[PDB]
RNA sequence: UGACGGAGCCAGCGAGUCUAACCUUGGCCGAGAGGUCUUGGUAAUCUUGUGAAACUCCGUCGUGCUGGGGAUAGAGCAUUGUAAUUAUUGCUCUUCAACGAGGAAUUCCUAGUAAGCGCAAGUCAUCAGCUUGCGUUGAUUACGUCCCUGCCCUUUGUACACA
RNA sequence: CUUAAUUGCGAUAACGAACGAGACCUUAACCUACUAAAUAGUGGUGCUAGCAUUUGCUGGUUAUCCACUUCUUAGAGGGACU
């Protein structure tokens, strides 16, 4: 097709790639899944009551070279809750940092994320390598 | 249901102390001269068609 | 217990056997059928998803398009 | 034949360019497909110059415009505007008017302010009320 | 014209009655319409 | 038909259908032309539109006030109460959801009968407040031709949270039966009787 | 057309350190609150692309005072300030209620405006449930009028002029 | 009689006016036509990694020649004067 970075959907594409990193021997936390909320506004704990930072593989490190560099509370910026702070306005809200900036040294190993200058990460050449034929799989897994 | 086909005849005004009536003639215009003086109720741009049950069947002050 | 409980194994397979006569298989119609509630029904629903009589076209949640389909 | 004309879409949220040149008909929103336009609905909007006068118009033309800052309005018809305008404002230039105007059947046909520069604009908010004409309500003694 | 063709002896008459009335000027302007005049303008009498 | 065939992503479901036809893929757009009476030229169909975006000036001239789309004119006609007001990108899809539940229910492929929409709530005489004093006055004047666009768009679907909200069951299946409901006689509904109390004492005094 | 959880993701306004320490992406730490070296900026340089909420899409919740609500008091950890008790604020858990559309009383407002929600600035060490603006999404129906309330003009009447 | 208007027409012991208001002025604006371009935004591509060969795309390059003024910004002006 001459797929390039920019053909990869957003739902229907991490349904099929994401899942795939669930059974890859992909331990890789650090002791603390399914003990935090992933939001300060959160009242109830998370879904799967194992993993689901295999979402990760495919809603974050494909969003990082969506733009050129990153950091870490931008990313977490995406998480967005509203903690219903009494009778208050429900301000602006995100997450415990601590979880993508651990995230920052779990995937870091395969090669995927790579030490940046220009400020945090940047992707690396198992972008090219990689995550060019996981968009030339996954895409093309599901023609 | 004696549907005299009614129309817009002319634009005739107001009624209204709290401004609610705006007038109008209405009859079909074969067999004219047997028309209620009547009004239409809000909103009516100029010359056309309309659907009614009543034919003849008159008030004058319409407050 | 009275109201929203877990599958109704008594009569379980209504959409296999009562979906003539009344269309309606949705979180809107099926909570005063003295039936399992959301919470369990329409999971108890989902046993459908390869094929089946009630067939959406409509991928959203919360509600689905659920009738006499072919 | 790339002489980038400066044709733009603009509206109330996008300061865009469109480079129309000629090409085989690809477009990208700095990279991305017509699949990916984030309403999943408003989309098909994006309807009236493409498949309503005509299959193709495809050979003629090629498509890159970038987009940045705004809201979320300007996805729909100032994405089009930018598209919509390397089509009447270059088979004008180069190619006839007869040829364009008569076989405009639906270009124009389904003019939902595309053309047209929007004239629906912010004005400032008033003081002594909640909003831009919304005011307090009083009490007395 | 079906008011009176129950009527035989068709209509009749064209009935019509007569009043004539006597109003005080404590009265007269809480129905009739004047209730002021002018100065200068006080000098016609026949009504239009 | 020969469609293009293309390297860039353009799918095949769009284009053998309205590049000759006005349709849409699986709803229908198509050669319905005006089966009711007049109100015709008031109408936003011809030009029917394929999904719902249009917007532009129709503010305060009196006299052209019909020929924005009251396909746009429905879809913020019942939204209120602090959340659903405003955030007026929420029914676009349920438009593709309640013209999927009359057209799976007694189908009627949905353009035939939703422009038939006037057979039914269409009025034929419409009850005044007129001033009077001392009764619940509606001694009346004649029924007006775009009181019929204003009063069918609302009676129809402000009932959408009379029925829906405080418990469980939602906007959409509701709008299927008493859309046939009120496209059909009636009797045990929310339209007809709701346009009695303007019709009562339109015949009942003069 | 709601709530929870995931996917995608939007503004403009600014005001920002001076011989002092303001805005600040990151590195690393710890669950947060946050903390130490660092990233740029006296300013279309950096904050900040203000990807925020409200929003779009896909899984989980059911007729209850509830996966709506968070009043009420209790314990612990941090931040600011020579200085926090009668608690500066937040954070994590204990406490988990009222309240169900709300009486003779009664306001605002006719197109990117009525409406939805949220960020700067203003007081700002710290303290927005406030107030200006900035914006992101956007219907209505009257299409105007004197009974209630308010104001100007003609005519009359007035034993009144701090009227 | 009209109007957002003591605004105008028309009647006229009046005529002609000075005000306020109106007028005037802004702004979110149209100007790819300009004096004009990375402390700011552009088709290109110096060094060109790669998905893909469906032959130019995702690109980056704390500047490589910097390609270029329309988008960013307005010096006066036009364009609209029911």
């Amino acid at each position: 097709p001459g797929v390039s970075v920019r053909d990869v959907a957003a739902q229907d594409f991490i349904n099929a790639y994401a899942s795939f990193l669930q059974r890859q021997g992909k331990l890789e936390v650090p002791g603390y899944v399914d003990i935090v909320k992933t939001s300060s506004g959160n009242e109830m704990p998370p879904q799967d009551a194992e993993g689901w930072f295999y979402k990760r593989a495919a809603s974050v490190a494909r969003h990082i070279y969506m733009r050129k560099q990153v950091g870490v509370g931008k990313l977490n910026k995406l998480y967005g809750g509203a903690k219903s702070r009494g009778v208050r306005p429900y301000k602006h809200i995100d997450a415990s940092g601590s979880i993508n900036r651990k995230v920052l040294q779990a995937l870091e190993k395969i090669g995927i994320v790579e030490i940046s200058p220009k400020g945090g990460r940047r992707i690396s050449e198992n972008g090219q390598r990689d995550l060019d034929r996981i968009a030339a799989q996954t895409l093309e897994e599901d023609e | 249901t004696p549907v005299t086909l009614a129309k817009v005849i002319k634009v005739l005004g107001r009624t209204g102390s709290r401004g609610g009536v705006t007038q109008v003639r209405v009859e079909f215009l074969e067999d004219t001269s047997r028309t209620i003086v009547r009004n239409v109720k809000g909103p009516v741009r100029e010359n056309d068609i309309l659907v009614l049950m009543e034919s003849e069947r008159e008030a004058r002050r319409l407050r | 217990a009275q109201h929203a409980v877990i599958l109704d194994q008594e009569k379980y397979d209504r959409i296999l056997k009562e979906v003539p006569t009344y269309r309606y298989v949705s979180v809107s119609v099926l909570v005063d059928r003295l039936k399992i509630g959301g919470s369990l029904a329409r999971i108890a629903l989902r046993h459908l998803e390869k094929e089946g009589i009630i067939k959406p076209i409509s991928k959203h949640s919360k509600q689905a398009i659920y009738t006499r389909a072919t | 034949a790339v002489p980038s004309v400066q044709t733009f879409g603009k509206k109330k949220s996008a300061t865009a360019v469109a480079h129309v040149k000629a090409g085989k008909g690809l477009i990208k929103v700095n990279g991305s497909p017509i699949t990916l336009v984030e309403p999943e609905i408003l989309r098909f909007k994006v309807y009236e110059p493409l498949l309503l006068v005509g299959l193709d118009k495809f050979s003629n033309i090629d498509i890159r415009v970038r987009v940045t800052g705004g809201g979320h309005v300007s996805q729909v018809y100032a994405i089009r505007q930018a598209i919509a305008k390397g089509l009447v404002a270059y088979h004008q230039k180069y190619v006839d008017e007869q040829s364009k105007n008569e076989l405009k059947k639906a270009f124009t046909s389904y003019d939902r302010t595309l053309l047209i520069a929007d004239s629906r604009r912010p004005e400032p908010k008033k003081f002594g009320g909640k909003g831009a004409r919304s005011r307090f309500q009083k009490s007395y003694r | 014209r079906d008011l009176s063709e129950a009527s035989v002896y068709p209509e009749y008459a064209l009935p019509k009655t007569y009043n004539k009335l006597h109003y005080c000027v404590s009265c007269a302007i809480h129905a009739r319409i004047v209730r002021v005049r002018s100065r200068e303008d006080r000098k016609n009498r026949a009504p239009p | 038909f020969t469609p293009v065939v293309l390297a860039t992503p353009i799918p095949e479901e769009v284009q053998q259908a309205q590049t000759e036809i006005k349709l849409f893929n699986k709803w229908s757009f198509e050669e319905v032309e005006v089966k009711d009476a007049s109100l015709v030229d008031y109408v936003q169909v011809r030009q029917p539109i394929f999904v719902a975006h249009t917007a532009g000036r129709y503010a305060n001239k009196r006299f052209r006030k019909a020929q924005c789309p009251i396909i746009e004119r429905l879809t913020n006609s019942l939204m209120m109460n602090g959340r659903n007001n405003g955030k007026k990108l929420k029914a676009v899809r349920i438009i593709k959801h309640t013209l999927d539940i009359i057209n799976v229910l007694t189908d009627q492929n949905p353009i035939q009968v939703v422009v038939d929409a006037i057979t039914n709530t269409g009025p034929r005489e419409d009850t005044t407040r007129v001033g009077g004093g001392g009764a619940a006055r509606r001694q009346a004047v004649d029924v007006s031709p775009l009181r019929r666009v204003n009063q069918a768009i609302a009676l129809l679907t402000i009932g959408a949270r009379e029925a829906a909200f405080r418990n469980i069951k939602t906007i959409a299946e509701t709008l299927a039966e008493e859309l046939i409901n009120a496209a059909k006689g009636s009797s045990t509904s929310y339209a007809i009787k709701k346009k009695d109390e303007l019709e009562r004492v339109a015949k009942s005094n003069r």
